[PDB]
Formats: C-alpha cells, structure tokens, sequence
RNA sequence: AAUCCGGUUAAGAUUCCGGAACCUGGAUAUGGAUUCUUCACGGUAACGUAACUGAAUGUGGAGACGUCGGCGCGAGCCCUGGGAGGAGUUAUCUUUUCUUCUUAACAGCUUAUCACCCCGGAAUUGGUUUAUCCGGAGAUGGGGUCUUAUGGCUGGAAGAGG
RNA sequence: UAGAACUGGUACGGACAAGGGGAAUCUGACUGUCUAAUUAAAACAUAGCAUUGCGAUGGUCAGAAAGUGAUGUUGACGCAA
RNA sequence: UUUACUUAUUCAAUGAAGCGGAGCUGGAAUUCAUUUUCCACGUUCUAGCAUUCAAGGUCCCAUUCGGGGCUGAUCCGGGUU
C-alpha cells in the first residue's frame, strides 16, 4: 500500500539500475538506444551544413 | 568486417551500468570455459567528471575529477559498439580471465584503470568517452 | 455450422427492432467487432475499445480513426488530398 | 524486379532471417547483406543502419512491409530482415547495391 | 493431458500430436479409449506404411 | 399558466452538464512566440475516450520554452495519429496530418478541423466527429481565409488563427442505429438532462401552447415568429420554409 | 516475535543490558515417529520483541542454563 | 499510518487485565556497513544482497476504481476415514448414534499464474486455452529472475482455550 | 447416464412444489413509465423518420440588476425547438 | 461620403515572454551609379535528453575555498498582445 513503501528499505523500493524503480528494462534498453543513435545521427546532422553551406 | 575490434569504445545497455560507456580490452567471439556465448571483457567508468568552471577553486578541481571505474564481462548483445575508439595497450595486460576470482585482484585492476582513466582525461583527449551519455 | 441463414450477430437481438434496422447494425458491427491489419507491426492485431480508438493488442499502438471502422472512406481520400498538397511546395 | 533475384538467391545462397540472427551474423562478419523492410519501426532500422557504417555492408530497403518480403523470399511467417551471407545464382551483391 | 504425457512418453511424434489435439477439440473421440483405439489404427498405418 | 419546459432549462438546476468523467477542455496550445514564428514539436503521449464527446481526445505533451517542465495539453485526436507521433505546432511547421498550422500557411482546398474563429482562441470551428473545414480561399488584403464550414455555410476569417490539419476521428458515428431505448439512455447520462423528450400535445394547456384539447393536436400555426417573447416560443422556430425537402444537393 | 537459531548470538543477548527477564519452557515431543524426548525453549524478553531459541537436546541445554550471566531473572518453568 | 489472542462484568471491552505486536512523532547512543580504487559489491542478463551520501527542480507510480460469464487457486463452512476421551440407545440388531480433537495479529525461511533474461533457432508449421490465441518484432525446448494476495514449516504457543 | 430382469390391490414429479390450450379480429411494435388513497390503458415514453433556428461582439433560456448565468471541460456527425 | 484614425467604449487570451521600428550576415534580385527594393535572419526518419543568474571569451577584486562586470543572447521606444 502507498504509505507501506516509507516503512520499507531501499533494496525492497527500487532495482539497481540507472531508471531502476520508475521504469522496466527493456524501455531502459529502448531509451539507451535511441539516445545514442540521435545523437549520434546529429553528427551527422552537423557535417551536412559544413558541406552543403560551404560548397552551395 | 570485424568491429568489435580490442579497442572499439562500446555502450552497455544491460546490468547495472546500463548507459555506461565501456572500452574492449579483450573480446571472446567464441566464447570460453565458462560464458557459453560470445563476451567481451571491458572496462568503463561508473561516475562521470563534472562540469569544472573557470572559476573553481583547485582542490574544488580534483575532487570533479576523480573517476570510478570498473571492469566486467559483458556479452555482445548488451553492447552498442561504437565507431569512437579508445587506446588499451596501457592496462590491456591487466584485465583478464585471471584478474577475475579471488576478487581482491579487481581492485588492484582498478586502480590500473582508474590511474589510466585520469592521465587520459588530463590532456583532454576522448572528450566523448568522458561525458555523460544523457540518456 | 453456420446456425443461422442470414443475421449472424444481430441474431443476438432476435425478434425485435425491424429488419432493416437490425442489417444496418450487421452491416456496422461486423466492421466494428472485426480484427484489423496493424499498419506498424503487420500483426492483423488491431481490435478498438472505446469507439475513435483503435489499439493494437501487441505492439501498443493506438491509432486513432473512424468510429466503427479503422479508416473510413471519407478520411481515406483526406490524406491523398494532403499528399497532393505537400507535393506543390517542392516539385 | 528484387523478388525473382530474391527468390533465386533463396534457392541458390545462404542467408538467415529475422533481427537477431543478422546481429549475430553481422558481428562476426559474416554478412554480405541485408534487407530491411519498410514497417519496421526506425528505432529497429536505426540501429541496423548504425551497424551497417561499422561493418560495411551494403543496405537496401525492401519497399513494401514484413508481409511481403516473407511472401518473396519464400517463407510464409512474416520477417523484417534478411541478411544474405553468401550469394548463389544471383549476384545481387554487385548488382546495384 | 493424455496427449501430453504420451508426447512427453515418447510414445508418438509432434506432427502427430498437433493433427490429433485439434482432432480432440472438435469431438471425433467419444472417450480416453476411444482415442488410445484411434491412436493405435494410426500408428499401425504407419508402421504399414513403413 | 405554468413556466413550460424551455423556460425552465436555463436557471440550470438539474439541465447542467453532466461533467464527471470528461478529461478537460479539449483547447489548443495557446498562441504564444514560439509558436508564431517557428514551429515547436511535442509528442502525442496517449489518445484516450472522453466521455460525452463523439470524438476521442489526446493528451499532447510540449516543453516549455520558458522554465524547466512539461505541460500536457489535450487535442481531439485528428484521424490517423497514433501514440508516439511527433506533432509540430507553429507557423512554419509542415504539412501533414495532425499538425496545426496558421491558416496563412497552407494552400487553398486543405482539410482542417477544429480551427479558431478569432486567432488565439484555441480552437473553435467543426470540432465534432468526423468533420472538418475545407480552406477555399485566401485574401492576402487584409490577411483573410474564405472557408467551408461543414453545414456548407462559407465564413471568411483571419489566416493567424489556428488549425489542426485533418478531419476528426470518431467518424461515421451516427450511421448505426440505436436500436433500443437504453442506449438512447446510456448515451445522455454522459451529456446532460433532456430525455425522454416528452410531446407538447400530450400535456395541459398549462404545461406547453401545443397542449389541451379533446384531440392531441397543435392548433394554431407551428412555425413561430423570431420576435416572439421568450416562452411563446414552442415548435418550429423563425421558419423560411418547411416541409419535405425536394431535389439535389450541392445547392447555388 | 522471531525465533534466533544461534547460540552465540543469544548469549550476546543475555548480555545485552537491556534484557531484565527470561524464562524456561520445558516440552515433551517425539522423535522421527517413534519416541518422545524432553525439549526446552529459552526466551529473553527484550524491550521490543521476545527472542526464543529452541533446543531438543538435554545434553547441551543442560550446559547452556549453567552458561547463563547470573544477574538475568529466570523465570523457570 | 498503525493490533491481535485468552481471561474478566449484575451491566463495559478489537477500549480493562495478562501475554504478544505495530505505526507515527521527536530525541539520540552503540554495533554493523562504507572509506588511502574518499560516497558498496555480486550476476552475461532479468535482478539480488540486513545497510550502501544526496538538495533546488522535473517526471513516473501508488492512492485509482465498470458490470457479466465461465475457469484456476486458496480461506471459512459441508461431507467423510483412522485413532484418543465423554454422553445416549440396547426385548432384538447396530466395529453403533451424538459430541471434543483448536490456534490470532505479527516475524523469519520458503512458495504461483502472468511478466522478464540468457543459450538456441522453427514449415514434414509448431506450442496451448473450458473459451483461438501466440511466434523470425524470434515460439516449442534447456537453464534461470521476480511479485507474495496465498499455502507450508518454525517462532507468537500450549504455560491459552477444549 | 443408459439398459435389464423381478416385485407391488396399475401405484409411482404419490406430501410439497408446479403452463390450461387453440381459431380469430380491434389495438399499441417491443423491454419500459405514470394518476402514492377509485382509472396501469389502446395514454406517456422509446428507437426510427422528418422539420426549424443558430458560425458566438451568435441560437434557446434565466436573472430585480451585474465586470451575471444555464446548454458549454460546447461547434453542424453540435446545441436548442 | 465612409474613408483614415487610438485615447474613450466593447470583446478575447496569457502565471501580461519576445510587440513596433532599425541594423546585421546570407540570398532572390538589376544595377543605369550605388544600391533603387524584397524575403529570410540557429531544430523533421526515431514515444531518449534538455533545469542550478551558462559553458566559453574578456575585464576586475587582491588571490582562498571564491565573488563581481561585459559578451555569449543587436540597439531604440517602456503601448502585454
């Protein structure tokens, strides 16, 4: 029950994880991935316009 | 057409460095004894450096700058490689199937790669492996 | 077998009602209570709940649209409208 | 037009199907190519993208979703990717890849 | 679960469990010996088609 | 003699509207700087049933541009958006379906919907199920937009206020019948109070002007004049014509 | 409240300041099916919960009541 | 936000008495754990361990919930067997007929559908429900992880009640 | 659950419990609702069909008045008559 | 005549957030002397993220661990639109 969980320790209220107790693994996994290829993919994003603006 | 290469920069997306950026320092394609699957023992760091200013104090300095590193047995589908690299030819002869069990060893490995982790970050070089994968 | 000759669903109505009115909700509740094509997932998966709202069962998308059909005829064209209105801009 | 060359490469070469058998097969190199369909989410396409500018290996999109291409290559489940290990009869590879 | 454990037996193949378990849920079988009766008249046409 | 049923709605003791389970207003993001000359994306979080519309809703999310949060906004749902679509909002936002856009920057003959009369507003014109205005115009005097509303009725507006591109899901919903009393019931607990609709010749003469008489009949002409005082006003209202409609559609 | 197996840890509890009363419980259960013997429960009563400890064999218990601090109030039997 | 059993009265008790808990609020000391790799380790993973800094601010969950149908599972009642006590019947018959044989909150270890992780790869399509759903967006299979409403054992507790 | 003998002053859902049925016409389609203390109906309601008003500095209505309110957490597949 | 007015009046919205005018870089644009004009003037495969008067650059304090100023983020007018 909701006023339960202040009774409790820590180790019962959350899983280790970074996001551990808010969300599961695999939305974890999702939002890992997701966050790197974007960002990476911005790179990408970055040596168009040195290109396409240099050489218009 | 061979990219998990002993150098290659990775990002473990499973375990409880989830969003953790690791370095290969030995890959196993086959696998070994144990692990009955492809693996690949790498060492990354647990708490980022913070954005040190302009205006912070010295010893403010050094304590943004300490780094917490750690080595682990991951396998490939928990990694993203990626195309950053990383040289590992420092600590390359400590991280192996030896420093494991009788984990005292560990710790011995980790001040290796703690000790290489900050003569790398001084004289900034891979700024992307040390920054916060913001995720 | 087929248990009746010709109303189907609307046989859970029975009697009453009238006829035409009672082929015009077969004619709807077939298209209602049916099971559609996922267009993400491809996993003919989509059933609705709570009519304008289309879920797939797996994959958990909820694709709004028509209220007894997933798309309906007059929405269908709508966006064939848009995709000769998004063409003038460019070429 | 792909499917005739698809098919013969399925009677003629080896290949594996489905996302984590090309991940498998691409870690190790093995891959020669691979074939995405067009439904797949684009996180899933992404990410095989992202793992074709590592490997090298040449990407084609199947226009059309999963359905179709598990009718071409000759399955009948449904599959979101193909990845062509060694080509037979066919040479697709090479063809305009 | 007369199906499962004599597929778990060995006693009989998948191919042969998944014609005779959707046989089973229409009714075909009036009863258990009704189906080990049946089971035995199919595998006999095996064996004499062997 | 007695206040007959029409006058009685409007002091609003039981003929409020039934608002318990509805999500909230169904408004638009409001007009601010970086909708006007930009185009802001935020993501549509969950599309969910509210209660008393036809329409399904959505709940939008955006950043805010000024302090550190997320403010949720609720849309109706445009017909064919789906959980986790990217909605750009804004001026120079594109087009495609479910984006909202400045009515100065789409081409004439566009299917929008639940557009705004006056800009900034959040979002006035043909928000019920299944309908949408049709841009037939634009007037770059004076900035206007000629458009179609959906009794085909044609309105010109300013081109700054707002619409959302599509037509709204929950389409073709009274083409079923309602075949029983119950659902007719069903529905107007969620909306508000009047049903059954009771005849005004069955009553008194005390209860309606259609009532009384030793024959349910209406008596006088049913067609009632507009500068009836109010009360008098029972039937057919300010009519032009009446009867059974004759000939095609599509009128001059 | 809980059952403490070890004997150590409630020898630490005889001695833990705090703990004014004990008692002494004597049983009579049978082994596998066929014989009864002579059982014993010490309990320490500490300021929030009661702390048992089960012994079935005489030949360690008898020791065990000699090994207890002498100032403790044993309610025997 | 947090409680139960047994007893007590001419009349009160989940309120008194005894035994046993729990929660909130506020004080605080002692161990344990952490640290010269200054703010923990293990496991591929799912996650686990008695503990294992963390503000402003933001997000997420709980509180949070329709009715109907069968299906599974537990609890209490019901039926019933063996054995150990008491009462009744008996001209004859009846290993007979009735009655007692109980166990609380709370605590420790353990325990489940569903969900999930790894290995592996499927059409001679295969798993499976009472109800036809599920699978290359990776099943069947081998090995695991978790929730603990529930059950069992042990403590409370046979020193109580019968 | 089905069958078989054998037997009973042809009795056997033995007490209890527990549909009378058919041929038609008038009438309202139906389930529903009301005159609580004489009327339960063929009346009212209903789905269905149709009509009329109105694009909000609006349409219907309220308020003694208001910097007021009901439809309206509304928009013509809508509100209102 | 109704046109052109904002300050009255009336409506509407926002925790009155970027309004008006000018300039800058690009660029359509053709020069009939030099610019006569007009547009733009940080984000589009992805259900990730975005907060600590902001990092950097520059000038100070009196160097302590730190703090201040300008720019980064163009000026002007104070009519929220």
């Amino acid at each position: 029950r909701p006023r339960q969980y202040a009774t409790v320790s820590k180790t019962h209220k959350t899983v280790s994880r970074a996001y551990g107790g808010s969300r599961c693994a695999n939305c974890v996994k999702e939002r890992i991935i997701r966050a790197f290829l974007i960002e990476e993919q911005k790179i990408v994003k970055k040596v168009v316009k040195e290109q396409t603006e240099a050489a218009k | 057409a061979k990219f998990l290469k002993a150098g290659k920069v990775a990002v473990v997306v499973r375990g409880r460095y989830a969003g953790k950026k690791v370095v290969i320092v030995k890959p196993h394609d086959e696998g070994s004894k144990s692990h009955p699957f492809g693996h690949a023992l790498v060492a990354g760091i647990e708490r980022y450096p913070l954005k040190v200013t302009k205006k912070h104090g010295a010893k403010k300095v050094a304590k943004r700058t300490k780094i917490k590193p750690f080595i682990k047995v991951v396998n490939y589908n928990h990694l993203l490689p990626t195309r950053y690299t990383l040289d590992v030819e420092a600590f390359k002869s400590v991280v192996s199937t030896e420093t494991f069990e009788q984990p005292s060893q560990r710790e011995e490995a980790k001040k290796v790669v703690k000790k290489a982790f900050e003569e790398r970050h001084q004289a900034g070089k891979n700024q992307w492996f040390f920054s916060k994968l913001r995720f | 077998a087929k248990r009746t000759k010709k109303v189907g669903i609307t046989g859970k109505y029975g009697v009453r009602y009238g006829s035409s009115l009672r082929r015009q909700v077969k004619k709807l509740e077939i298209q209602q209570h049916a099971r559609y094509d996922c267009s993400f997932c491809g996993k003919k998966t989509v059933k609705r709940g709570a009519a304008g709202i289309w879920t797939c069962s797996c994959c958990k998308k909820t694709v709004a649209g028509g209220a007894y059909t997933v798309s309906t005829a007059a929405a269908a064209t709508v966006r064939s409208t848009i995709r000769r209105l998004r063409e003038m801009v460019e070429a | 037009s792909i499917n005739q060359k698809l098919a013969l490469v399925i009677k003629s070469g080896k290949y594996t199907l489905g996302y984590k058998s090309t991940v498998k097969s691409l870690r190790q190199g093995k891959s020669k190519l691979i074939i995405i369909a067009a439904n797949t989410p684009v996180l899933r396409k992404s990410e095989l993208e992202y793992y074709a500018m590592l490997s090298k290996t040449k990407v084609y999109y199947f226009q059309g979703g999963n359905n179709e291409l598990g009718t071409a290559v000759g399955k009948l489940f449904r599959v979101g990717v193909v990845s062509i290990l060694e080509a037979g009869d066919s040479d697709i590879l090479t063809t305009l890849a | 679960r007369l199906l499962a454990k004599y597929r778990d037996a060995g006693k009989i193949d998948k191919h042969l469990y998944h014609v005779l378990y959707k046989e089973s849920k229409g009714n075909a079988f009036k009863h258990k010996r009704a189906l080990v009766e049946h089971i035995i008249q199919a595998k006999a046409d095996a064996q004499r088609e062997k | 003699g007695r206040v007959i049923r029409n006058q009685r709605k409007g002091a609003g003791s039981i003929f409020t509207s039934h608002t318990r389970l509805r999500q909230g207003a169904a408004k638009l993001r409001t007009l601010d700087y970086a909708e006007r000359h930009g185009y802001i994306r935020g993501i549509v979080k969950q599309i969910v049933h509210d209660s008393g519309r036809g329409a399904p809703l959505a709940k939008v999310v955006f950043r805010d541009p000024y302090k550190y949060r997320l403010r949720e906004e609720i849309f109706i749902a445009n017909e064919g958006v789906h959980t986790g679509q990217f909605i750009y909002a804004g001026k120079k936002a594109s087009l495609n379906v479910g984006n909202v856009l400045p009515l100065g920057s789409v081409p004439e003959g566009t299917i929008v919907s639940n557009v705004e009369e006056k800009p900034g507003d959040r979002g006035a014109l043909a928000r019920a199920s299944g309908n949408y205005v049709i841009i037939i115009g634009h007037n770059p005097d004076e900035n206007k937009t000629r458009v179609r509303l959906p009794s085909g009725a044609k309105k010109v507006i300013s081109s700054d206020a707002r619409g959302v591109i599509g037509v709204i899901a929950g389409g073709g919903r009274v083409d079923k019948p309602l075949l029983k009393a119950g659902r007719a019931f069903h529905k107007y607990r969620l909306k508000r109070n009047s049903w059954p609709k009771t005849r005004g010749v069955a009553m008194n003469p005390v209860d309606h002007p259609h009532g009384g008489g030793n024959h349910q009949h209406i008596g006088k002409a049913s067609t009632i004049s507009r500068g009836a005082v109010s009360g008098q006003k029972a039937g057919l209202i300010a009519a032009r014509r009446t009867g059974l409609l004759r000939g095609s559609q599509k009128t001059q | 409240a809980r059952e403490i197996t070890d004997i150590k840890q409630f020898l630490e509890l005889t001695r833990r300041a705090d703990v004014k009363t004990a008692t002494v419980k004597i049983n009579k259960k049978l082994n596998k099916a066929g014989k009864p013997f002579r059982q014993t429960k010490f309990k320490v009563r500490g300021s929030s919960s009661l702390y048992t400890l089960v012994i079935n064999d005489a030949g360690k218990a008898k020791k065990l009541i000699q090994s207890l601090p002498p100032t403790l109030k044993v309610n025997r039997l």
